[PDB]
């Protein structure tokens, strides 16, 4: 199906000193075929999918403070690999529409 | 590949030779992403990745019924909307 | 009373023939196993021949196989021996013995001295 | 040597068992008849003598 | 199009700005949507979407402070079909007379809030088919009676899982048409009523995975035709198949219940007429292809070959006699030599221990047999509380105790039998019987390890339905299981040796005929032969398979086990102890003190 | 001179006999049809007594009904109290061989004897408190076959010289010598009233002697083969007998003759032992065929049979007062019935 | 008051116990045999080289063997014979022809095979006086037995030796004369052991304690059933 790793621009907000940093990382996003039914059956199986992730690995970069809090380590999850297939309803968040994977409480985009 | 947009076929087990009733299928986009800090806040159950995702369905249709009595509902209008059925 | 007296003896010509035979009194004949013994002058007893109840068994020394012949008669309550081709060897007092008990193969003690159940015997001369 | 012994002691032997008084049979037998009417009643073996009674039950 | 605070877009309006927190009653009445995203709502005013015609699509989403939702909100809109309530932490209570008649809806969703209780849907009346999708919520522990009675009129999809619902109550689903009902992931659900189907139509499908459901309603399934019950460990049974006539799909948990469906006994198939002659890779677009047929996974191991305990009916009338007669004979032999009044010996004491062993291995015969006729044509549904229970390892205990004691002792009799032949002048080695019963402590001590480490779980008895340990996987059960095999093997050798030093020894042709040394070696082959024929035939595809090399499977195992395992516990009472000229005098004696 | 004597002792034989069947009224078996039959009898083991490590050959009742001796071929001399089966003495013999014992009527000695031509006699009532040899008695050339106490100063003899003999036991010397049997001297009995002994012998004969006079009073051949055993009956008056021959026989002193004669088809093997009941009624012998048959002394019906024995019973014997019969067997355990 | 003499009683029966489990074992590691043959047999140079009933004792590798040899006693054996019936085993010792003195041992021999007790005890047969056999042969036998005429030496023989083949033929006809008495009557219960030997042989222990185990060797069989 069409969805490839990509390039993307992620950005996480610090709530004690009210500012942002950008980083990139790679993900995953496209197309993957879907059909609609003219005959109603509950034991069919319904045709829909979405590409998504299969495995994750972490980063670690050091964020600055403000007063007497200064430079942290944050971490998360930075994916490695794609795979279209149904969402995985455990681990992932299927919607119709979030926020969007790009924002910043303290200043927009 | 580059697949075909959300559109209208046909129907080659249920419409009788000269009666289609059309069916609607087709690409359309979907994609996931990471979790915004702003929205784990709203969350009870925590997930990493949020899944955005379209179906290609039926805007309306005429409900008929032929071979006997099997009702099937002719696609007159097909656009690709909200994934019900795409929760694992 | 228990008694067993023999018959016949007497003077013999070398290699003539003789009878001996033994009557018995006393107890059941065709229950118990009977045999002959000799004594000849200067010599101990010797065991000559036996006979079985049933008298399908019978056997006999080496000097004598072939020579005597025993047989029995249970109606009669006698015991027989035939003889013939007799020899100066064959001289001695013969007696007629039986077995200690009845319904029993082993007859240990017949030719042993101051037996009680054997007769007088006879003298056989050659 | 002896044989001649044997036989005089043999038949003397015999003189003086023939001299004796021999009773008649039936006497004998009634006389072992009244000894057994008699002592019957003291047998524990002909009569089972009761339990306590019995030294060994 | 344009509205105060909230955008929009062809007169479907988003209004993600923290300045919305009360609805705007100003929003057009012929708004064809609203996407009430992240406003920062407080409460949904009671008759907020009232007289909204065009209105089609109602979503709440991300509206954390949103703490109540008041009655009469969603009002009788016709055109409204698809309502979204979702990821609201906080919103803890929706009002009972929040959703009015909805002839129209299709699809509503609260998942992913912190709702106490299910929503109040019996007003909604929809006259379509509707979706119910409630998911994610962790706070709702019970579900209350006719909780979804009036939905609609029409059939609706029932998503309850991923919950923190701990128990059904009785007639939940009464008065509605189900079509799909899936409560998986709901681990603490424990038990369903047999009420829970009561009034109710369906469900087709009906999903249990990952809960602790002990057993399925009794009545209400037969229209269920998929059903899906993965790490269901708690669904030991099954319902009869009678019950499950129109069954189709069945993912299981256990590998033996997928057989229950054995065959193709579903003697009805459909075969309409628009099956027969009146991107995609979905069934070629066809609906009754070979659909009579029953599928299920996981699909059954060769470890469990699911016939009856006994496969075959002569072998359930073999183990009766064969475990009556080793039962008999046994406890004849061990009463007539412990009662007799003569002073014990070393070979009555060996033969005493003996017939106990053998025993032992009628009583684990019985036991099997008598396992057998309960569970005759339902194995399936006793397989699992079967094997893993406590009766197994009992069993696997008896079978391994006494098939070791028996061994030990019949080695022991033939080890005495030598040595007293042997070195029978050199009395000052004489075996007393405090000797044989130090052996003896020995031995009990070995079988009774020898059964135990199993159940310690060195090498587990539950791989089996007779329950021999057949445990392969560790190491250490491969290691425990050979060295019982190999030492068996080693005890018909040494029996072997000993006699064949016996035949050597005693052999005397200067003054012996020949036929008495025939008859000593023809009694001795008795006793060799009986042996060997009890222990190769098990010991050759034991030891096999044990080096993870199998011959056979176990539907003939069970056969050889039942048909020569016992030939041992059968023959030696005869063979040792019967017409044995002390045992026939013996018997002689305690049946005139039975006169 | 050997002729004439045989002639004179025929002639002499001849009489006798015409003598016996002229004194021959009427078996004892038509007397008795008056008499009622003793019926089944079923005797049962009481006790079972174990030690012993051969085959035993010979035991004998104490005056008191208690005390049992028990000699056995294994050179032990073993003495039991049969109310307790607790062992009271265990004497060790000098010679492994051992045929016959007895127990003094005083309760004093027990002698015993066998292959050795010796006969033991051992003092139980000891200063030292051990058992001891009283006098050893020597001057048999055959095995000690039987034995038993006139009173505690006198013993008499048989062995298998075909003579019997007369022990005073302070002197150790024979008082007086019995002779006459040709065969060997089986068993012995000695009367109830102690003035005579009734001998069987290898020689189908009986011989009745008297201890003073030192001589036989009458002779008894109405047997087939080699005597046994031999009892006497309660009153003294008559004894029983038994041989190879498969018979049992009762004899009577004043008749001379054979009273009775118990015998079955079935029965191919001889009389081990045999003894009478304090009654007379009963006539309790032991056969080859580890069994004792217990055989009406009137009717000569086998009342019943004592069937717990493994190997021959050797020995038997009732006691004084009747109360119980105990029988030695080859298998070492003395049985006590009743 | 009757518990004082009870304790008396036990402590003397267990006294008397303790004595008799001692002699017990002493009893049962002994080897009784029994030494028969006329008076001309080699039996008292036998004894000698190794009342009325003599006794000799002696062991061979530790194993304790009881011989009793019975010379004080009448001809008549039928009686006292009958104590014999648990003996290990019976040392027949038969002379070599005087007189046929030779029939008169076969009649002994046959009578302790035949016997209902003894029936079940082997015989271990020693044909002595070998060096006079084997003079008188070099030197008639055919005389008291008729059947040495056409009898012929056994295939399976063994001689010394240098031996003369008629003296080898005269030692299997006494053998098998012996042997037919042992086989042609009896059953398998008990066995017969012939041995040649002489008044200077040593081997005569080692033949005795070979045969004795042998006949101990079957009788464990037998209680095992297994012959
Ligand atoms: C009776 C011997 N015994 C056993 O535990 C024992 N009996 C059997 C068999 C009974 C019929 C055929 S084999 C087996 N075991 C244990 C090991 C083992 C592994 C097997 O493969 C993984 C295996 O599979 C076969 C190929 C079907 C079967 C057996 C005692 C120790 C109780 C004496
Ligand atoms: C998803 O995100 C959560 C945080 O929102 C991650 O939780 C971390 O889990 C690790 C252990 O695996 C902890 O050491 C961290 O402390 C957690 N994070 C925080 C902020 O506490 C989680 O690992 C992510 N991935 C999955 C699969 O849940
Ligand atoms: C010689 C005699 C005493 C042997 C013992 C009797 C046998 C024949 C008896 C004992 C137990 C019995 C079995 C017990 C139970 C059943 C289940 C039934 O659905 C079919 C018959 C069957 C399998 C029986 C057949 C007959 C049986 C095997
Ligand atoms: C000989 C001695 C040991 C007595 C034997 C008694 C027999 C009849 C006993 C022993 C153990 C018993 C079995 C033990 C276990 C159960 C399981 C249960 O669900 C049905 C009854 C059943 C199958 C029993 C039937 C009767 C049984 C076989
Ligand atoms: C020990 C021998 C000599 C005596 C026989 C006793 C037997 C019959 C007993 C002892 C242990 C018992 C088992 C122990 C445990 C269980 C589980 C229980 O829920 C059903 C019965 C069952 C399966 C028993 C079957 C019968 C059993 C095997
Ligand atoms: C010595 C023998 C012959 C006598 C009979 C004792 C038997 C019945 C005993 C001995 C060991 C016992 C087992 C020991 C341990 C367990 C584990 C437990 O979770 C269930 C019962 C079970 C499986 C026992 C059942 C009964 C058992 C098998
Ligand atoms: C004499 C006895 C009591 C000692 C015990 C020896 C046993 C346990 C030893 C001897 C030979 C060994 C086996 C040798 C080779 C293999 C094949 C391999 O693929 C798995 C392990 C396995 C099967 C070994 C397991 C342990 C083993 C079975
Ligand atoms: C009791 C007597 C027969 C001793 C021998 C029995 C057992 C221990 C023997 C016989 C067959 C043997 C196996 C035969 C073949 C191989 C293949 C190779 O990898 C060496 C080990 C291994 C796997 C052997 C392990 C030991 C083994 C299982
Ligand atoms: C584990 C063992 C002890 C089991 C019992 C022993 C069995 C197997 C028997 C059968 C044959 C016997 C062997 C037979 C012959 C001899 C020769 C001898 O000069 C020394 C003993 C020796 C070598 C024996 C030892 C024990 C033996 C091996
Ligand atoms: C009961 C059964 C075992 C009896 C069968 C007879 C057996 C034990 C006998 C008959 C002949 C014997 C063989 C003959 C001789 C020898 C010499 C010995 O140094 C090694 C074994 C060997 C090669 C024997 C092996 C065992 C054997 C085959
Ligand atoms: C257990 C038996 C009866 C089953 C059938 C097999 C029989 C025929 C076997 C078992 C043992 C065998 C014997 C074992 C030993 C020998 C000694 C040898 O020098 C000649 C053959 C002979 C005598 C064998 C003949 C055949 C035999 C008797
Ligand atoms: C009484 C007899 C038959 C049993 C004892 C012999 C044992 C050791 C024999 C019988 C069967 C044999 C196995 C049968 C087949 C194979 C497959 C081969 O690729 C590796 C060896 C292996 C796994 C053998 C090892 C040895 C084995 C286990
Ligand atoms: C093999 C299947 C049928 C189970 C076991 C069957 C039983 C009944 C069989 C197997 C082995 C058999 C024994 C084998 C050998 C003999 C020796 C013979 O002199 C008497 C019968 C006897 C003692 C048999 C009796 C019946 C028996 C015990
Ligand atoms: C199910 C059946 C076959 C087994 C249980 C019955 C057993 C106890 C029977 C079967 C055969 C029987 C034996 C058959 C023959 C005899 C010979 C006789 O002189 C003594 C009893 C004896 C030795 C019997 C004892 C009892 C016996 C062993
Ligand atoms: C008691 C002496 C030995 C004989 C024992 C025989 C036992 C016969 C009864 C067994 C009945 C088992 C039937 C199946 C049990 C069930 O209902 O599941
Ligand atoms: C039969 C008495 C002897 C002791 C038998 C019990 C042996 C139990 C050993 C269990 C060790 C298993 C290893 C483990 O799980 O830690
Ligand atoms: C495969 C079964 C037969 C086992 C053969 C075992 C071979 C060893 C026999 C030992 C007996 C002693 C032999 C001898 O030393 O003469
Ligand atoms: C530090 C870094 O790599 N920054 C880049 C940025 O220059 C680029 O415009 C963006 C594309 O989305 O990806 C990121
Ligand atoms: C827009 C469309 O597809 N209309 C079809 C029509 O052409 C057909 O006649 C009818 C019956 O099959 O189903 C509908
Ligand atoms: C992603 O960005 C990196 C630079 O950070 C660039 O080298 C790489 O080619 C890009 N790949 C894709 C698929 O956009
Ligand atoms: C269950 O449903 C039926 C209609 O199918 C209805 O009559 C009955 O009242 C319901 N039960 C309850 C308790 O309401």
């Amino acid at each position: 199906n069409s969805c490839e790793l990509t390039n993307i621009t992620i950005a996480i907000e610090k709530e004690e000193c009210r500012f942002c940093i950008s980083i990139n990382t790679t993900w995953c996003a496209g197309y993957c075929y879907t059909r609609d039914l003219v005959y109603k059956d509950p034991a069919r199986p319904k045709i829909q999918k979405t590409c998504t992730f299969k495995e994750l690995v972490y980063e670690t970069v050091r964020v600055p403070g403000c007063a007497h809090h200064a430079d942290s380590l944050y971490t998360y999850p930075v994916a490695t690999q794609c795979h279209c297939g149904k969402c995985d309803s455990d681990s992932t968040d299927c919607t119709v529409r979030g926020l969007g994977p790009s924002y910043c409480s303290f200043g927009e985009m | 590949q580059d697949c075909p947009e959300c559109t209208l076929q046909e129907n080659p087990l249920f419409s009788q030779p000269g009666a289609p009733i059309l069916q609607c299928m087709g690409c359309c986009f979907s994609r996931a992403y990471p979790t915004p800090l702003r929205s784990k806040k709203t969350m009870l159950v925590q997930k990493n990745v949020t899944s955005e995702s379209t179906c290609c369905v039926a805007k309306s249709y005429n409900r008929v019924t032929v071979m006997g009595g099997f009702k099937v509902e002719n696609h007159t209008a097909c656009h690709c909307s909200t994934c019900y059925y795409h929760k694992s | 009373q228990v008694q067993l007296q023999e018959s016949g003896g007497g003077l013999v010509q070398p290699g003539g023939s003789l009878r001996l035979s033994c009557a018995a009194s006393g107890f059941t004949f065709s229950n118990y196993k009977m045999n002959w013994v000799r004594q000849a002058p200067g010599k101990g007893l010797e065991w000559v021949s036996d006979i079985s109840q049933s008298g399908a068994s019978i056997s006999y020394t080496g000097s004598v196989k072939g020579r005597f012949t025993i047989s029995r008669d249970n109606a009669k309550n006698t015991l027989y021996l035939q003889m013939n081709s007799l020899k100066p060897e064959d001289t001695a007092v013969y007696y007629c013995a039986r077995c200690p008990a009845p319904f029993t193969r082993d007859c240990f003690d017949v030719t042993s001295t101051t037996y009680a159940y054997r007769g007088q015997g006879t003298q056989v001369t050659v | 040597t002896a044989s001649i012994a044997q036989a005089r002691k043999l038949v003397e032997q015999l003189k003086m068992e023939a001299n004796i008084d021999r009773i008649k049979v039936s006497k004998a037998a009634a006389d072992l008849m009244a000894y057994c009417e008699a002592h019957a009643k003291e047998d524990p073996l002909l009569t089972p003598v009761p339990a306590s009674e019995n030294p060994f039950r | 199009c344009h509205h105060r605070i909230c955008h929009c877009s062809n007169r479907v309006f988003l209004c993600q700005e923290s300045k919305v927190t009360e609805i705007p009653s100003d929003l057009p009445r012929n708004a064809i949507e609203l996407r009430f995203v992240l406003t920062k709502l407080r409460v949904i005013q009671k008759g907020a979407f009232s007289g909204f015609g065009d209105l089609e699509k109602i979503e709440i989403s991300q509206n954390d402070v949103l703490e109540v939702i008041e009655a009469d909100v969603f009002s009788n809109l016709p055109k409204l079909h698809e309502i979204r309530i979702e990821k609201a932490n906080n919103l803890l209570y929706i009002n009972p007379e929040a959703f009015q008649n909805l002839p129209n809806l299709q699809y509503l969703l609260i998942s992913n809030t912190g709702i106490k209780h299910l929503p109040d849907v019996h007003k909604i009346h929809s006259l379509q088919k509707v979706l119910l999708d409630i998911q994610d919520n962790i706070n709702i522990h019970t579900i209350e009676r006719n909780s979804f009675v009036g939905l609609s009129f029409e059939s609706v999809i029932l998503w309850l899982n991923k919950n923190g619902i701990q128990e059904i109550h009785n007639c939940a689903f009464n008065g509605t048409q189900l079509d799909e009902l899936n409560l998986s992931d709901n681990n603490n659900l424990e038990e369903l009523p047999n009420d829970v189907f009561h009034g109710a139509s369906g469900p087709v499908i009906l999903d249990i995975s990952r809960t602790r459901i002990h057993s399925l309603p009794s009545y209400g399934l037969e229209n269920l035709k998929k059903l899906r019950a993965r790490s269901t460990y708690n669904l030991k049974k099954l319902p009869t198949l009678e019950k499950l006539v129109a069954l189709m799909e069945a993912s299981l948990t256990y590998p033996i219940h997928c057989c229950a469906f054995a065959n193709w006994r579903r003697q009805i198939s459909e075969l309409h007429p628009i099956c027969n002659k009146s991107t995609y890779t979905e069934f070629d677009y066809d609906l009754c292809n070979e659909v009579v047929d029953v599928t299920c996974s996981p699909k059954p191991d060769a470890f469990n070959p699911c016939e009856d305990i006994m496969g075959y009916n002569i072998l359930r009338v073999l183990i009766w006699f064969i475990s009556i007669l080793a039962i008999t004979g046994n406890i004849i032999v061990l009463v007539i030599l412990t009662t007799s009044q003569y002073k014990l010996t070393v070979p009555r004491f060996l033969m005493c221990n003996l017939a106990f062993a053998d025993l032992c291995i009628g009583i684990y015969l019985l036991l099997i047999a008598s396992v057998d006729i309960h569970t005759k044509s339902q194995y399936h549904n006793y397989a699992i509380d079967w094997q893993t229970g406590a009766g197994c390892d009992a069993a696997g205990f008896f079978t391994v105790f006494a098939s070791e004691l028996s061994v030990y002792t019949l080695t022991a009799i033939t080890l005495e039998r030598w040595h007293t032949i042997t070195h029978a002048m050199q009395l000052d080695c004489k075996v007393q019987l405090r000797h044989a019963a130090s052996v003896m402590v020995m031995g009990w001590i070995f079988a009774f390890a020898a059964a135990l480490f199993p159940i310690f779980g060195i090498s587990s008895y539950m791989k089996v339905s007779i329950c021999l340990p057949m445990d392969i996987d560790s190491p250490l059960s491969q290691l425990y299981v050979m060295s019982l095999l190999v030492l068996n093997v080693l005890a018909f050798v040494v029996i072997c040796g000993c006699y064949i030093h016996i035949y050597l020894t005693v052999r005397n042709p200067n003054i012996v005929s020949s036929s008495s040394d025939t008859r000593i070696a023809k009694r001795m082959a008795m006793l060799i032969f009986t042996d060997f024929l009890c222990m190769a035939p098990i010991s050759f595809f034991a030891i096999s398979a044990s080096l993870k090399v199998p011959l056979i499977t176990v539907s003939k195992a069970k056969i050889l086990l039942v048909l020569f395992h016992p030939i041992n516990s059968c023959a030696n009472p005869f063979l040792y102890a019967i017409f044995t000229k002390n045992f026939r005098r013996d018997f002689f004696i305690l049946l005139s003190k039975c006169g | 001179e050997l002729d004439q004597l045989r002639q004179e002792a025929e002639q002499l034989k001849n009489q006798i006999r015409d003598a016996r069947k002229a004194c021959a009224d009427a078996t004892l078996s038509q007397i008795t049809n008056n008499i009622d039959p003793v019926g089944r009898i079923q005797m049962r083991t009481r006790r079972t007594l174990r030690g012993h490590l051969a085959k035993i050959y010979a035991m004998h009742w104490g005056t008191d009904s208690r005390l049992l001796v028990s000699a056995s071929q294994d050179g032990k001399l073993i003495i039991w109290d049969s109310y307790t089966t607790n062992k009271v003495h265990a004497i060790p013999l000098r010679s492994s061989w051992v045929m016959t014992c007895a127990y003094a009527p005083s309760g004093n000695y027990v002698a015993c004897g066998g292959l050795d031509n010796i006969c033991s006699i051992y003092n139980l009532k000891t200063r030292e408190g051990n058992v001891r040899v009283s006098r050893e008695l020597a001057g048999h050339t055959g095995y000690l076959s039987c034995c038993r106490f006139l009173d505690d100063n006198q013993i008499v003899t048989s062995s298998g010289d075909t003579t019997c003999a007369l022990w005073d036991i302070e002197t150790g010397q024979q008082t007086t010598t019995f002779t006459g049997h040709t065969g060997d001297v089986m068993s012995l009995s000695l009367a109830p009233d102690t003035r005579l002994f009734v001998s069987g012998a290898c020689d189908a004969s009986a011989k009745l002697w008297d201890v003073r006079e030192g001589m036989c009073r009458q002779t008894f051949t109405g047997h087939e083969s080699d005597i046994n055993a031999i009892c006497f009956f309660p009153n003294g008056n008559a004894f029983a007998t038994g041989s190879d021959d498969a018979t049992c026989r009762l004899f009577d002193l004043r008749a001379d003759q054979e009273l009775m004669t118990y015998s079955h088809d079935n029965i191919i093997c001889g009389i081990t032992s045999v003894s009478f009941s304090k009654s007379g009624r009963l006539l309790l012998a032991g056969y080859d065929d580890f069994n004792c048959n217990v055989w009406d002394a009137l009717k000569a019906d086998r009342a019943g049979v004592l069937a717990g024995h493994d190997n021959r019973v050797s020995c038997l014997g009732v006691t004084d007062d009747g109360m119980a019969v105990a029988t030695g067997s080859w298998d070492s355990f003395l049985k006590i019935w009743n | 008051d009757q518990r004082n003499e009870e304790k008396a009683q036990r402590e003397a029966n267990k006294k008397i116990e303790k004595q008799l489990q001692k002699d017990k074992q002493v009893y049962r590691a002994t080897h009784r045999l029994l030494l028969l043959g006329a008076g001309e047999s080699g039996k008292s140079t036998i004894v000698k080289q190794m009342t009325g009933i003599f006794e000799t004792k002696f062991q061979v590798d530790k194993v304790n063997f009881h011989m009793f040899d019975v010379g004080g006693q009448r001809d008549e054996r039928r009686k006292w014979i009958q104590c014999f019936n648990d003996v290990t085993a019976i040392i027949f010792v038969v002379a070599s022809s005087q007189t046929n003195r030779l029939q008169e041992a076969l009649n002994l021999f046959k009578s302790i095979w035949n016997n209902r007790w003894l029936r079940t005890i082997s015989v271990i047969l020693f044909l002595n006086k070998q060096d006079l056999l084997a003079e008188k042969v070099l030197a008639k036998i055919e005389d008291y037995f008729p059947e040495f005429a056409r009898y012929t030496t056994p295939e399976d023989a063994t001689p010394e030796p240098g031996e003369d083949p008629r003296v080898t033929r005269a030692k299997y006809f006494i053998r098998d004369e012996f042997l037919r008495i042992s086989t042609a009557s009896g059953d398998g219960r008990h066995y017969c052991y012939p041995h040649f030997t002489c008044a200077v042989d040593t081997e005569n222990i080692r033949r005795v304690f070979n045969d004795c185990r042998d006949i101990i060797q079957r009788m464990h069989l037998r209680q095992y059933e297994l012959l």
